[PDB]
């Protein structure tokens, strides 16, 4: 795979891709 | 957190798995 | 605001817009 | 749950706001 | 909800989210 | 260009790409 | 209308261009 | 317009409703 | 990673995330 | 092919990685 | 149509839009 | 390549067709 900058909507789309049915958390303040 | 690791810096798909439930 | 019909990645996009910096949890069934 | 409801029927942004942190 | 920067494609996705069936206009020159 | 099959948010994305700075109106039925 | 046609059948970018400002 | 309010500056979802038909 | 159900533009988004700077070929049938 | 499989059934990111350059 | 900056995910979404069934290649290193 | 033509610079939809198969 690769390392890229993933920000905002794109970061959460990526989380959705990788986690799917497992679910995920997006916690930018943490 | 994630923003720093993946947006400000860069991260892998495997690193993104860190944020799965 | 209007009601939404959101599947897959489109739900995550809505969560992102709704929550912004607060972040959110994506928690599908099984 | 919300994920399922939004896709199989409909849901509001108000309902979505419950899943924010 | 929150205040965020919404630009380009992301701005129109947000308009679609909020307006839906009502329709909307995206008029960046105005 | 090819013909398109576009529902929901994907139509708005196409309008955005097609119109760019000119902007566009999104006008669904009822 | 266009919104409906693009989704239920097909549409071209040329047709879409009619909805620009 | 919208670009200035929501992109250059920041805006709310309620402000975005200003641009609905 | 989880398995994916990806149609249309969503496949291209996945390819983009997976391949990043390496790029990719999008090759649908007929 | 991959495009069709991902949409009609399912596919993995590993399978997708085969289409990278 | 118009000339705009199209980058990353947005560039590949645009390629998908314009090429569709023909397929395309995204080769950023070239 | 494409990045230079369409991202760094700007390009048309017709220019994007250059990258179709
Ligand atoms: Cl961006
Ligand atoms: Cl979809
Ligand atoms: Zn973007
Ligand atoms: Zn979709």
């Amino acid at each position: 795979f690769v390392n890229q900058h993933l920000c905002g909507s794109h970061l959460v789309e990526a989380l959705y891709l990788v986690c799917g049915e497992r679910g995920f958390f997006y916690t930018p303040k943490t | 957190g994630i923003v720093e690791q993946c947006c400000t810096s860069i991260c892998s798909l495997y690193q993104l798995e860190n944020y799965c439930n």
